[PDB]
């Protein structure tokens, strides 16, 4: 029995309408709608016992639902406020006690979007030295200049997700934390055999999935839309 | 030969209001009394704890306790889960007990109505809907099937408890089971058309014989009305003869009950 | 709150035995049900306890439940890396879809890992693009190094951080550190209390 | 819906000036929402006391209420009953006879 959520990370405005949605083919009537803080458990916001039905959790108010079909729960933020960033799971489940929880949604609500800025990304290639010294050969990627911090990291070669040898930072790190407003630094490190990156038919890449504006968000400033967007650095393997 | 009943009774007049009252019988005597006021279980007779220990009695009603409130929640979210189909406000009647026979032999049974109708019972394993249920209730039938916890503690208490603690309370209960309390008789008229009434007060247990008589005859007119209870858990009932006026003459009332040792009770008009 | 976890947050190392505990006021009490939760990621079910007095086990996890206690244990035994995760303790209140689900706030586990063959050294990388640019790696050091924070604010200094090269069975701790205000990887790990041996290449 | 029957009887052959007790028996109704009064000449009565509403075999609900009165020659007993069922309270006086 499996659930989706869309999206899995959102970055929002005080006072704008956000819509997270779930979806389940299971075929369960009854579909469940949850935030998760740090300090408290998962608390119930609104559940439905099927298509058209709508009902109250324990912590409502902010907050409408929406039960078009089967398939589909939507939670309906109307007016975002700051105290609605949290991460958000949905669940189903038939006339079993058993809930079946989707991967959850992190949601941010900024007061103002006006420092919202993509990471630039650089990729570091291993030291010689390193490579003699322990047969191994260390990859730095390096996400700098972004704001706010809802960004996600990821290692590929040839086209496809590592995950071994890898570690990210638990969290970024701000570049000038003296300011409220601070852009944030994130790196991570891929670890392969001398071997693996001596060979020159290995692409690496490290990737930076980064949340930002959407389309029909108001952007008043010169610079660039700062749009949810992939920026990646990139280099082949070499003898 | 007797019949014990768990007697509930909810309203739940909105989303949010509700009660929920019972009355236990045994026979025709009232053994419990738990009313939504109440936390506790209250016994209407000195023996209604039956032969249960005090750590057996605590146990029992702390299952009832949280039945209870769990009951209630269930209703108001099994209404939820319907929407729209029905809508408050509604009642539920529960009526529960068993049906003691001679050797070890008894019956049990779980009947459940709604709005006034029996339309769900517990029968084996399961609860299942009754002939000429509605078929909306086949997913409240299917989410209480799904509780194989609640499944388990009825099937108990049906096939075990029940019986067991009956046994106990036939055996505690007897005297007051087993009493003898005497009819009172008195005579009037109603409205050349004259209703007779003999009234017949004060006696248990229920069955009795009230006749019209004028001498050795049995006047086959008597119209039996229903039994009435008194309020020290006695009956009454009261015997209708239609005469024409002046005939009145000559005429008796007997009365024929356990409590008298043959002593019939004769008033003659 | 009707579900208390306990402790709130724990440290072990790789290897050793850790037990979290689970006490409820939650009435009825129909199940209870273990969740990993690793950072970020959602819920992963270890085990569901159904019975008044209940054992399960799944792997090295092991689990008991006491009705009559309202009380729970989750037991892991030989704990690994990747252990290092909240732990959520659930009740439901019914054997079916009527039931409400009552959570805690969760056990914080994090799992020390045990570097066998530590080999501490001060790699310099360059910028596959701009070659001219670098950052400064600081690998292979055992458990008992501690990464600090620079003493310029124009010099960042990544914590520490553990990969696993899983197919070689492989472990190794690095931080990173890189600024252009001069700069050098000498002096980039200064701050910090570093082993005598440590690697200085070149 | 149902309409509640109402009996009103007394617990002892009625004799005026001696203390008895006066019973109003409300049945078969649906729902059990009911509000019963006994009367003496037209005015509520004290200290009036009630069973605990039960149910019949048949699902329809009934209750006893009952009270202390002496009767007399002048005094009028009455047993008043407001239900959903019935648009006007449905008062049935004491016979005697
Ligand atoms: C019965 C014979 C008596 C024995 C003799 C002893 C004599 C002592 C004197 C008696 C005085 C008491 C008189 C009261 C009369 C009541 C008699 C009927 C009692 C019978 C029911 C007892 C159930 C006990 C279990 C139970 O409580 N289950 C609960 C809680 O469940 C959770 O917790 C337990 C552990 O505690 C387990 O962990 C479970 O897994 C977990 O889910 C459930 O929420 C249950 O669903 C409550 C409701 C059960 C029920 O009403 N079902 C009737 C069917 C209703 C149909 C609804 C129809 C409907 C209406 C409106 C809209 C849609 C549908
Ligand atoms: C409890 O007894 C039932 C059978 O008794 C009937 O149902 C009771 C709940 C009560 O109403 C009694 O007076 C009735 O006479 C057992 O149900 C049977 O279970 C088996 C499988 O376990 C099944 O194959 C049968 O078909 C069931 N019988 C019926 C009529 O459906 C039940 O197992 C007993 N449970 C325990 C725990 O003792
Ligand atoms: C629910 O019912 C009760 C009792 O009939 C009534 O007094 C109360 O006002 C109702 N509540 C709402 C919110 O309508
Ligand atoms: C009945 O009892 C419950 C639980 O004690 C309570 O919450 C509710 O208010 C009561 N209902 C009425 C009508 O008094
Ligand atoms: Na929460
Ligand atoms: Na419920
Ligand atoms: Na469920
Ligand atoms: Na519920």
């Amino acid at each position: 029995a499996a659930v989706t959520q869309s999206p899995r990370n959102k970055v929002a405005v005080t006072g704008g309408k956000v819509t997270l949605s779930c979806n389940q083919t299971n075929n369960h009537n009854n579909m469940y709608w949850y935030r998760q803080d740090t300090g408290h458990g998962l608390r119930l916001i609104h559940y439905s016992y099927g298509a058209g039905s709508t009902e109250k959790g324990d912590i409502p108010d902010g907050y409408k639902a929406s039960r078009p079909s089967q398939e589909n729960f939507s939670l309906i933020l109307e007016l975002a406020t700051p105290s609605q960033t949290s991460v958000y799971f949905c669940a189903s489940g038939d006339e079993g006690y058993t809930q079946y929880f989707g991967p959850g949604t992190r949601l941010l609500v900024l007061e103002d979007l006006r420092n919202v800025t993509p990471p630039k990304v650089s990729l570091f290639e291993p030291s010689k030295a390193e490579i003699s010294h322990t047969q191994k050969a260390t990859l730095v990627c390096l996400a700098t200049g972004f704001y706010p911090d809802h960004v996600e990291l990821s290692w590929w070669v040839n086209g496809k997700e590592v995950h071994s040898g890898v570690c990210t930072d638990p969290q970024p790190l701000k570049e000038q934390p003296a300011l409220n407003d601070s852009r944030y630094s994130l790196s991570s490190r891929l670890r392969v055999s001398a071997t693996f990156w001596q060979n020159p038919r290995n692409h690496f890449r490290c990737q930076v999935q980064f949340y930002g504006l959407s389309e029909n968000d108001e952007w008043t400033q010169d610079r660039a839309k700062p749009v949810t967007q992939i920026v990646s650095a990139e280099a082949w393997g070499r003898a | 030969n007797y019949t014990f009943r768990c007697l509930q009774m909810s309203s739940f007049a909105n989303r949010s209001w509700s009660r929920t009252d019972s009355v236990v019988w045994l026979g025709d005597l009232q053994t419990h009394r738990w009313s939504n006021d109440s936390a506790t279980i209250s016994f209407t007779k000195p023996w209604s704890q039956g032969k249960l220990s005090n750590q057996q009695w605590e146990k029992l009603q702390h299952m009832f306790q949280v039945y209870r409130v769990s009951f209630t929640r269930d209703i108001q979210e099994l209404v939820k889960m319907m929407s729209p189909k029905e809508d408050y406000p509604i009642e539920i009647q529960l009526s529960a007990g068993c049906e003691m026979y001679p050797g070890n032999a008894s019956e049990s049974f779980l009947h459940v109505a709604f709005q006034g109708k029996y339309v769900v019972r517990f029968w084996g394993t399961s609860w299942q809907t009754v002939p000429g249920a509605p078929s909306w209730l086949d997913l409240p039938i299917k989410v209480l099937n799904a509780d194989q916890g609640t499944s388990a503690t009825v099937q108990m208490l049906l096939n075990d408890t029940c019986p067991l603690f009956v046994r106990g309370l036939l055996e505690a209960g007897k005297s007051d089971l087993e009493k003898q309390e005497k009819p009172v008789a008195w005579l009037s008229s109603v409205p050349g058309h004259r209703q007779l009434v003999c009234h017949v007060s004060g006696f248990y247990p229920k069955p009795v014989w009230v006749m019209w008589m004028r001498g050795d005859q049995e006047q086959q007119g008597t119209h039996r009305g229903d039994f009435l209870p008194n309020a020290d858990e006695t009956w009454y009932l009261q015997a209708t003869l239609d005469v024409e006026a002046g005939e009145e003459a000559g005429l008796a009332c007997r009365v024929k009950h356990s409590s008298l040792g043959g002593q019939d009770i004769i008033l003659y008009w | 709150t009707q579900v208390e976890q306990s402790p709130q947050s724990l440290v072990v190392r790789q290897g050793e035995n850790c037990v979290l505990q689970c006490n409820y006021s939650v009435t009825p009490d129909n199940h209870l049900r273990w969740f990993k939760q690793d950072t970020g990621k959602g819920l992963v079910s270890l085990t569901v306890l159904v019975d008044q007095k209940d054992k399960t086990s799944n792997g090295r996890y092991s689990a008991t439940l006491d009705k009559d206690a309202k009380h729970s244990t989750l037991h892991i035994t030989a704990t690994l890396l990747d252990d290092t995760a909240t732990y959520i303790c659930v009740v439901g209140d019914r054997g079916s879809a009527l039931g409400r689900l009552h959570f805690g706030a969760g056990t914080q586990l994090i799992v020390i890992p045990d570097i066998q063959n530590p080999d501490p050294a001060v790699y310099q990388l360059r910028d596959s693009k701009s070659s001219d640019k670098s950052v400064c790696l600081f690998t292979d050091f055992d458990s008992q190094t501690n990464v600090s924070q620079s003493k310029d604010s124009d010099v960042y200094i990544t914590d520490k951080c553990v990969l696993d090269m899983r197919s070689m069975d492989f472990k190794s701790n690095s931080a990173v550190a890189w600024s252009n205000k001069d700069f050098a990887c000498a002096n980039a790990f200064n701050n910090s209390i570093i082993p005598e041996d440590t690697f200085f290449p070149s | 819906q149902k309409t509640p029957q109402i009996q009103v009887y007394s617990r002892h052959p009625p004799e005026n000036g001696k203390p008895n007790i006066l019973n109003c028996y409300v049945t078969q109704f649906h729902p059990p929402h009911i509000e019963i009064q006994m009367l003496k000449n037209g005015k509520k009565i004290p200290k009036v006391e009630m069973s605990d509403m039960s149910f019949s075999k048949d699902w329809s609900f009934y209750i006893l209420a009952h009270t202390e009165f002496t009767p007399t020659e002048t005094d009028t007993y009455a047993c008043r009953v407001k239900h959903a069922s019935m648009a006007e309270p449905k008062t049935v006086y004491w016979d005697r006879d």
